[PDB]
C-alpha cells in the first residue's frame, strides 16, 4: 500500500477544511474534505446517468445520451426526462471537478509543492464551462451546450462547426491548433532527449544536460534548456486550451456569420481593395 | 505571494557555452550568436552555436528552394504586384496536377509541375534534415530517441504527399501548397471520405493530442512544482533519486493511485506525441484505399 | 477487411505498450510495503522490469534497477491510529528530523558534475566570468522573513555553470556564517529578498555545507527539504 519512500510523507495537515476529519488515505489515494466531495458529486452524476439511461431506455455505452433542455426552454428548468437530468448531472460535473482541483491543493500542501497542477488542471475546467455554462448563459439557452454521449458529442461538434462554415476559418481556433500541434512536437522532443542522455550508445555513459543543450544547438541553434521546456510545455498546452475557449465563447455571441467571411477585412482595406488581379480581383 | 518560476528573477551570464566535443567534428561548428536577454526570462539566453556540415547545407538549400519555388508561383498569381500579393496571401495556392496525368512527370510547369519540383526539394529537405537528427545524436554518443520519434512525424507527412497519392494512383489526391488552401483540401477530404469522425484511427489521433496537452500540463506543472527541489535537474534524479522525484511521484498517487518516475514519465511523454502522428498516418492511408467510406465502414465495422 | 484487422491490432499493441510503460514506470519505489517497512501482500497485477544498469560519469560507478530499496536515515515519525491509512505524526521537530514537507532524501553526499567532471553549482565568486546580466542584482540585500524580521544578507548568488542560471542565494547570519537559501523560495524585491517559507529565527536551522565552495546532492536535498517544510511548520508565525 506504501512506496518504498512514502511514509515520511505521510504526516498530518495541509487540509483546507475539516482540520484533521478526513485527512487521511485508503490505499493510495489521499482523502481529504474533498475526496469526500467528489466521490459525491461523481457516485450522484453517474446514478443520475444511469437513471437517464434507464430512461432512454439502453444500457449500451455507445448509445446512452443525455441531452441538455432543447432551445425552448431557454436559461430556464426542464423536466427530468427532457434536459433536467442533464442540468443537474452538468452541476454534479462542476462539484467534482473543483472539488478534484481542491483535493489536489491539499495534496500540494502536504506535500510542500508548487500549485502548478491543480492551476493548469483549472484550464480545462475552464474550457468545459465555456461549453457548457458560459456559452450557453451569453447565447441564451441550455440547449446550446454539447450533450453528454460518445458519438451524439461528436454529432455536436460537427454540427456546431458547420454552422459556421468550414470552422477552420476561426481566427481563434487557427490559434488553438497551432499550439496544440507545436505542444506535441515539443513533448516528443522533450520526451525523446532526456531518454537519448539518460539512454545513450550501448556501454557509453549516461550524458549530462550540457549534452542535451548541444544537441539541440547542433541541430537548429538554439536551446531552451531544462527549466525552459518545462515552462514551455506548460504554456504551450495552457495556451492551447485558453484559445480553444476563446475560440468558442466568440463563436455564437460575438460572431455568427460564416467564418470563412470574417476574413474580409483585410482583403477589403482601402490601399489595395480595388487593385486588379489575383484571386480577389 | 509565492514566487511561481513562470519567469526568472535574475539572469546570470557566463562565457559562451561552447558545449560538448564527444566525437562532433569541430571545424563544421559556427560561434556563438547574440546572448537575447528576452529570451533569458523564460529559456536560455544563448543562441547558438548551430552545426553545418554537407547534409546541413543540402537540407536547408533545398528547403529554401521548396520555399522559393512556391513563393515565385504565388507572385505570378499576383501579377508581380507587392500589394496583391500581401492582400491575396492566404488565398494564393500550388496545387499539385490534375488526375489525367495520373503519377506521370509529364504535366505542364503552370499545372502540376511546380508543385512536383516543390515537392521534390520538400522530399530531400525533410529527410536529410532527418539523417541530420539520427547523425548530430550519434556524434555525441546519445541515444537515436530524436530520430525515432521525428520518423512519426513523417510518417503522417509522407503518408499525405507520397504514399496515399501513389497507392490512389495520382498526384491529384496530394495536398495543395497555400495557407486556406491547405485548410479546404483538409475540410474536403473529410467529406469526401464520409466524415473522419467515424475513422477509428482520427478518433485515436485525437485522444492521443489532447492526450499529449494533458500530459505536457501535467509534467511541466510538476516540474515546476518541484523546482524547488531541484525537479527539472532530470537526468541526476534518474540517477540518484531525489525528494523532487519522490514528492512528485506521490502527488499523483494519492490523487490517481498510481505515478510515474524520473525516466518514465519521458517514456509516457515520447509514445503519448509519435502515437499521434502514427495514428494518424494509418487512419489516412487507409481513407480511399481500403476505406472509401468512413460512415459505410463504421456500419459493418468492417 | 484490413481497416478492422489494422485497428484490432492497434489495441493489442497499446495494451501491450501500456504494460510496458507501467513496468518501467515500477523501477523505483517498488516493491510496495506496509507502514512498517515489510513487503505489502498485494503488488498489484504488474510484475517488476528486468532490471536495467545506468553507468554513471566520471567513475561515480552505475544504477541497477529495480533493486533493493531502503531509505537509509532514521524516520522519526509514529502512527495515530490503530489501523492503516493514518497519518503518522513526528517524534521531534519534523523541521530538524527531516519529515513532512521537510524531508530529505539520502542522496550521495557529492556534488554534481557537469559534462567535464566539474562541479555544477558554484558560488558566483569562484565562477569565471559570471555576473548578474539582467534582472535586480540581489547580493548586498537584507534577507526578511515571514516574520517580517531580518534574518541577514545576501552575499552571493550559487550559480548553474552549464545552464548558466542562479540556483541558490548564500546568505550571511547575524553570527557570520552562511546559509543556501533556494532561488525558487525567495521574492527578489527593490529593497529586500523576502522569503516566505520561514521566519527569521529558523534560518540558523537551515542544515549548513560542509565545504564552502560545493554543495553535495545530499545538502540540497536537506535544504531544499528544509525551506519548503517552513511552509507547513513555521505557520504560525505568519500571519501574512
Ligand atoms: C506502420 C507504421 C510505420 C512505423 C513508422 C514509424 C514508427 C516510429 C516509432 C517511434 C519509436 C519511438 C520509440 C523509441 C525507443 O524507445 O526505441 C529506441 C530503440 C533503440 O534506442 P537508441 O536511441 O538507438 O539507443 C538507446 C538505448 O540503447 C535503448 O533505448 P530504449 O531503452 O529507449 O529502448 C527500449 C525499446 C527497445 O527498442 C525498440 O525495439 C524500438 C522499437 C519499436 C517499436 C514498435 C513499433 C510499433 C508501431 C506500432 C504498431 C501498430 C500495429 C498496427 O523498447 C520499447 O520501447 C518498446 C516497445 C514496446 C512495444 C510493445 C508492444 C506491443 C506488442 C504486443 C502485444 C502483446 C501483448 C498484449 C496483449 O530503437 C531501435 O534501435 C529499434 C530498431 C528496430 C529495427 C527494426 C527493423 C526490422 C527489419
Ligand atoms: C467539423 C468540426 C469542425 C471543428 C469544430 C469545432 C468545434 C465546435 C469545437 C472545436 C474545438 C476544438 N477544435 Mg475544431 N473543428 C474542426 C477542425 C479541427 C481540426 C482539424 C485538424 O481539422 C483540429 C486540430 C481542431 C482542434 C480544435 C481544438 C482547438 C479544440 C478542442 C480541444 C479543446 O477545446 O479542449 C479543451 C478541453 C476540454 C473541454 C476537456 C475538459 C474536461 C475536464 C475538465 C474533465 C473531464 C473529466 C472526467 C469526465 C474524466 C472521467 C474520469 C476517468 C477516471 C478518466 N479542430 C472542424 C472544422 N472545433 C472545441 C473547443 O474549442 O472547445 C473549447 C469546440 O467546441
Ligand atoms: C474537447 C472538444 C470537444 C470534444 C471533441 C472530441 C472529439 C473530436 C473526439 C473526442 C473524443 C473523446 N472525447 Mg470529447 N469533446 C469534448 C468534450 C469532452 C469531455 C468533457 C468536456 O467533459 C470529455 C470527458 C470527453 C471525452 C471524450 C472521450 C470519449 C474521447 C477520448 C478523449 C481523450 O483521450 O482525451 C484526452 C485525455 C486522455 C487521454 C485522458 C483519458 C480520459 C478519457 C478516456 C475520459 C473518458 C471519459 C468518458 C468515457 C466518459 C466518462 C464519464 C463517466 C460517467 C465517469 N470529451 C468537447 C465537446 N472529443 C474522441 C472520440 O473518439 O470520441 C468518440 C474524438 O475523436
Ligand atoms: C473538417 C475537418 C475534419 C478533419 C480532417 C482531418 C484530416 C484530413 C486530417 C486530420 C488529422 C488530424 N485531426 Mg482532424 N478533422 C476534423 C476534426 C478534428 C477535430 C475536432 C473537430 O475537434 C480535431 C481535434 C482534430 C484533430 C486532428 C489531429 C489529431 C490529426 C492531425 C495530427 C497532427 O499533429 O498533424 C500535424 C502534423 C503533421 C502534418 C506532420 C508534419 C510533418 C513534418 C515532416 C513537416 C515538415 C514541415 C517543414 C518542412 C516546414 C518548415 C517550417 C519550419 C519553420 C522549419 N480533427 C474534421 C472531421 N483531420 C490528420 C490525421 O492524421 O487524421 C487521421 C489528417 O490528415
Ligand atoms: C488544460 C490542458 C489540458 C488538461 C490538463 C489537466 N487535466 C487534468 C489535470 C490537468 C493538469 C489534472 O491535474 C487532472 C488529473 O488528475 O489528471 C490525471 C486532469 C484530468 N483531466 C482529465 C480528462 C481530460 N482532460 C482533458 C484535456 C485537458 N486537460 C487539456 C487538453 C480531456 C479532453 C481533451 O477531452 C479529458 C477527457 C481527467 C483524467 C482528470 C480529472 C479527473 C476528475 O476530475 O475526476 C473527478 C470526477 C470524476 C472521477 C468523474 C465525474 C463524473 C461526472 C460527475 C459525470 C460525467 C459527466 C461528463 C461531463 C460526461 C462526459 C461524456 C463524454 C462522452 C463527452
Ligand atoms: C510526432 C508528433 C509531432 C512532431 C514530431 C517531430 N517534429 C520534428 C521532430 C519530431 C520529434 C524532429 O526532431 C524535427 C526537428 O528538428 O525539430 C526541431 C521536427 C520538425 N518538425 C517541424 C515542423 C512541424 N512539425 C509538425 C508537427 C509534429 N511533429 C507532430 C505534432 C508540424 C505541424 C503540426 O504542421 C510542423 C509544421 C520542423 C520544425 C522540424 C523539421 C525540420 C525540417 O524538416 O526542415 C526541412 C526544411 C528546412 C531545413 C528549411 C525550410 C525552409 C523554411 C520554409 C524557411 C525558413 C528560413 C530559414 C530557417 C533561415 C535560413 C536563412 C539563412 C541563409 C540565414
Ligand atoms: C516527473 O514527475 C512526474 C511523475 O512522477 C515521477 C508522475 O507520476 C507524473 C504522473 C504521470 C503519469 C503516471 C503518466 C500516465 C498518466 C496519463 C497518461 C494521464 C491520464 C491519466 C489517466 C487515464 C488516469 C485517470 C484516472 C483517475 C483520474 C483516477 C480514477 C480514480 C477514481 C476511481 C475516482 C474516485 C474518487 C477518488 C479517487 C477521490 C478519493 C475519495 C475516496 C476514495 C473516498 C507526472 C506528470 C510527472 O511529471
Ligand atoms: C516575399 O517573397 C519571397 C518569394 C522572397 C518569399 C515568399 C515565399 C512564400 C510566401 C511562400 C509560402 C509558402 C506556403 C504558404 C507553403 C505552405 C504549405 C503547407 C501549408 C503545406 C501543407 C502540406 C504539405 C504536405 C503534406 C506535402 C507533402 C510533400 C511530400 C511528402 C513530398 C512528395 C514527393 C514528390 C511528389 C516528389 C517526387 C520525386 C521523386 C523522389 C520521384
Ligand atoms: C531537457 O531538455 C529540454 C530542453 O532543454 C535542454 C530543450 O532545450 C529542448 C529543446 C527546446 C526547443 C527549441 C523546443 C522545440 C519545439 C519548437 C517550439 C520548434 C528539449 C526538447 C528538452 O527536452
Ligand atoms: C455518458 C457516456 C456513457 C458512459 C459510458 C460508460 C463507460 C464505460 C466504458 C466505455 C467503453 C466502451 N466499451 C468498450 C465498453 O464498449
Ligand atoms: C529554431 C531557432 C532558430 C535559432 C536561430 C539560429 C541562431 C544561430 C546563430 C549563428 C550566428 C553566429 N554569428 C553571430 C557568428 O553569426
Ligand atoms: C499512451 C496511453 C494513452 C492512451 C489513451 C487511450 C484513449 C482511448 C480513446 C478512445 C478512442 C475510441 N475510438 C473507437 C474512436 O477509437
Ligand atoms: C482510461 C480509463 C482509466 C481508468 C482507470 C484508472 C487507473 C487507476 C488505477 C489505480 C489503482 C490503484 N489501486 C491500488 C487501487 O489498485
Ligand atoms: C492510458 C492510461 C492508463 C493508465 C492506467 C494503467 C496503470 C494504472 C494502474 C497501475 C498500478 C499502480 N500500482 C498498483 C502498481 O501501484
Ligand atoms: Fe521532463
Amino acid at each position: 500500500a506504501l512506496l518504498s519512500f512514502e511514509r515520511k510523507y505521510r504526516v498530518p495537515g495541509g487540509t483546507l477544511v475539516g482540520g484533521n476529519l478526513f485527512d487521511f488515505w485508503v490505499g493510495p489515494f489521499y482523502v481529504g474534505f474533498f475526496g469526500v466531495a467528489t466521490f459525491f458529486f461523481a457516485a450522484l452524476g453517474i446514478i443520475l446517468i444511469a437513471w437517464s439511461a434507464v430512461l432512454q431506455g439502453t444500457w449500451n455505452p455507445q448509445l446512452i445520451s443525455v441531452y441538455p433542455p432543447a432551445l425552448e426552454y431557454g436559461l430556464g428548468g426542464a423536466p427530468l426526462a427532457k434536459g433536467g437530468l442533464w442540468q443537474i448531472i452538468t452541476i454534479c460535473a462542476t462539484g467534482a471537478f473543483v472539488s478534484w482541483a481542491l483535493r489536489e491543493v491539499e495534496i500540494c500542501r502536504k506535500l510542500g509543492i508548487g500549485y502548478h497542477i491543480p492551476f493548469a488542471f483549472a484550464f480545462a475546467i475552464l474550457a468545459y464551462l465555456t461549453l457548457v455554462l458560459f456559452r450557453p448563459v451569453m447565447m441564451g439557452a441550455w440547449g446550446y451546450a454539447f450533450p453528454y454521449g460518445i458519438w451524439t458529442h461528436l454529432d455536436w461538434v460537427s454540427n456546431t462547426g458547420y454552422t459556421y462554415g468550414n470552422f477552420h476559418y476561426n481566427p481563434a481556433h487557427m490559434i488553438a491548433i497551432s499550439f496544440f500541434f507545436t505542444n506535441a512536437l515539443a513533448l516528443a522532443l522533450h520526451g525523446a532527449l532526456v531518454l537519448s542522455a539518460a539512454n545513450p550508445e550501448k556501454g557509453k555513459e549516461m550524458r549530462t544536460p550540457d549534452h542535451e543543450d548541444t544537441f539541440f544547438r547542433d541541430l537548429v541553434g538554439y536551446s531552451i534548456g531544462t527549466l525552459g521546456i518545462h515552462r514551455l510545455g506548460l504554456l504551450l498546452s495552457l495556451s492551447a486550451v485558453f484559445f480553444s475557449a476563446l475560440c468558442m465563447i466568440i463563436t455564437g455571441t460575438i460572431w455568427f456569420d460564416q467564418w470563412v467571411d470574417w476574413w474580409q477585412w483585410w482583403v477589403k482595406l482601402p490601399w489595395w481593395a480595388n487593385i486588379p488581379g489575383g484571386i480577389n480581383g | 505571494a509565492e514566487y511561481q518560476n513562470i519567469f526568472s528573477q535574475v539572469q546570470v551570464r557566463g562565457p559562451a557555452d561552447l558545449g560538448m566535443t564527444e566525437d562532433v567534428n569541430l571545424a563544421n561548428r559556427s560561434g556563438v550568436g547574440p546572448f537575447s536577454t528576452l529570451l533569458g526570462w523564460f529559456g536560455n539566453a544563448q543562441l547558438g552555436p548551430i552545426y553545418l556540415g554537407s547534409l546541413g547545407v543540402l537540407s536547408l538549400f533545398s528547403g529554401l528552394m521548396w520555399f522559393f519555388t512556391i513563393g515565385i508561383w504565388f507572385w505570378y498569381q499576383a501579377g508581380w504586384n507587392p500589394a496583391v500579393f500581401l492582400r491575396d496571401l492566404f488565398f494564393f495556392s500550388l496545387e499539385p496536377p490534375a488526375p489525367e496525368y495520373g503519377l506521370s512527370f509529364a504535366a505542364p510547369l503552370k499545372e502540376g509541375g511546380l508543385w512536383l519540383i516543390a515537392s521534390f526539394f520538400m522530399f530531400v529537405a525533410v529527410w536529410s534534415w532527418w539523417g541530420r537528427t539520427y547523425l548530430r545524436a550519434q556524434a555525441l554518443g546519445m541515444g537515436k530517441h530524436t530520430a525515432w520519434a521525428f520518423l512519426s512525424a513523417i510518417w503522417l507527412w509522407m503518408v499525405l504527399g507520397f504514399i496515399r497519392p501513389i497507392l490512389m494512383g495520382s498526384w491529384s489526391e496530394a495536398v495543395p501548397y497555400g495557407i486556406f488552401s491547405h485548410l479546404d483540401w483538409t475540410n474536403n477530404f473529410s467529406l469526401v471520405h464520409g466524415n473522419l469522425f467515424y475513422n477509428p484511427f482520427h478518433g485515436l489521433s485525437i485522444a492521443f493530442l489532447y492526450g499529449s496537452a494533458l500530459l505536457f500540463a501535467m509534467h511541466g506543472a510538476t516540474i515546476l512544482a518541484v523546482s524547488r527541489f531541484g525537479g527539472e535537474r532530470e537526468l541526476e534524479q534518474i540517477a540518484d533519486r531525489g525528494t523532487a522525484a519522490e514528492r512528485a511521484a506521490l502527488f499523483w498517487r494519492w490523487t490517481m493511485g498510481f505515478n510515474a518516475t524520473m525516466e518514465g514519465i519521458h517514456r509516457w511523454a515520447i509514445w503519448m506525441a509519435v502515437l499521434v502522428t502514427l495514428t494518424g498516418g494509418i487512419g489516412i492511408l487507409l481513407s480511399g484505399t481500403v476505406v472509401d467510406n468512413w460512415y459505410v465502414w463504421g456500419q459493418n465495422h468492417g | 477487411d484490413l481497416a478492422s484487422l489494422a485497428i484490432y491490432s492497434f489495441w493489442i499493441f497499446l495494451a501491450g505498450l501500456i504494460y510496458y510503460l507501467q513496468t518501467e514506470n515500477m523501477r523505483e519505489g517498488y516493491p510496495l510495503e506496509n507502514e512498517d517497512g515489510t513487503p505489502a501482500a498485494n503488488q498489484g497485477p504488474f510484475p517488476l522490469p528486468k532490471p536495467k544498469t545506468f553507468i554513471l560519469p566520471h567513475g561515480r560507478g552505475t544504477l541497477t534497477v529495480p533493486g533493493p530499496e531502503s531509505e537509509d536515515r532514521p524516520i522519526a515519525l509514529a502512527r495515530t491510529a490503530v489501523s492503516e491509512g493514518f497519518p503518522h505524526a513526528p517524534t521531534g521537530d519534523p523541521m530538524k528530523d527531516g519529515v513532512g514537507p521537510a524531508s530529505w532524501v539520502a542522496r550521495r553526499d557529492l556534488p554534481e558534475l557537469d559534462g567535464h567532471g566539474h562541479n555544477k553549482i558554484k558560488p558566483m565568486k569562484a565562477a569565471a566570468g559570471f555576473h548578474v546580466s539582467a534582472g535586480k542584482n540581489p547580493i548586498g540585500l537584507p534577507v526578511r522573513g515571514c516574520d517580517l524580521e531580518i534574518a541577514g544578507k545576501v552575499v552571493d548568488i550559487w550559480v548553474d555553470i552549464p545552464e548558466q542560471m542562479a540556483r541558490f542565494l548564500e546568505v550571511e547570519l547575524k553570527d557570520g556564517s552562511t546559509r543556501l537559501l533556494p532561488m525558487q523560495m525567495v521574492k527578489v524585491q527593490s529593497n529586500r529578498v523576502h522569503v516566505n517559507a520561514l521566519s527569521s529565527d529558523l534560518f540558523a536551522g537551515i542544515p549548513t555545507i560542509k565545504s564552502p565552495t560545493e554543495v553535495t546532492l545530499l545538502e540540497e536535498d536537506k535544504i531544499c527539504g528544509y525551506v519548503a517544510g517552513g511552509l507547513m511548520y513555521a505557520a504560525p508565525k505568519r500571519k501574512s
